[PDB]
């Protein structure tokens, strides 16, 4: 089990947790960490 | 002065995504992947 000074991608499962809106919290979506609150928006994202 | 104003903030804004140095911009990722006796330094970095 190596680890460098480098990004880990090899990981152990760590998926289970329920979303929460219009509250700030800590979230963590597949790498991207960040604290703010989550709304529903109308942004129209591209598939990739 | 509204555009300069406007421009000077985008550019205060912008340099939070320079590393000044520091392995990377973004705090969180420098704090999680070095120890704190070797991330003081590029915390230090990044924070002068």
């Amino acid at each position: 089990f190596e680890l460098l000074h480098a990004p880990a991608t090899v990981c152990g499962p760590k998926k289970s947790t329920n979303l929460v809106k219009n509250k700030c919290v800590n979230f963590n979506f597949n790498g991207l960490t960040g604290t703010g609150v989550l709304t529903e928006s109308n942004k129209k994202f591209l598939p990739f | 002065v509204v555009n300069q104003n406007a421009q000077a903030l985008n550019t205060l804004v912008k340099q939070l995504s320079s590393n000044f140095g520091a392995i990377s911009s973004v705090l969180n990722d420098i704090l999680s992947r070095l120890d704190p006796p070797e991330a003081e330094v590029q915390i230090d970095r990044l924070i002068t």
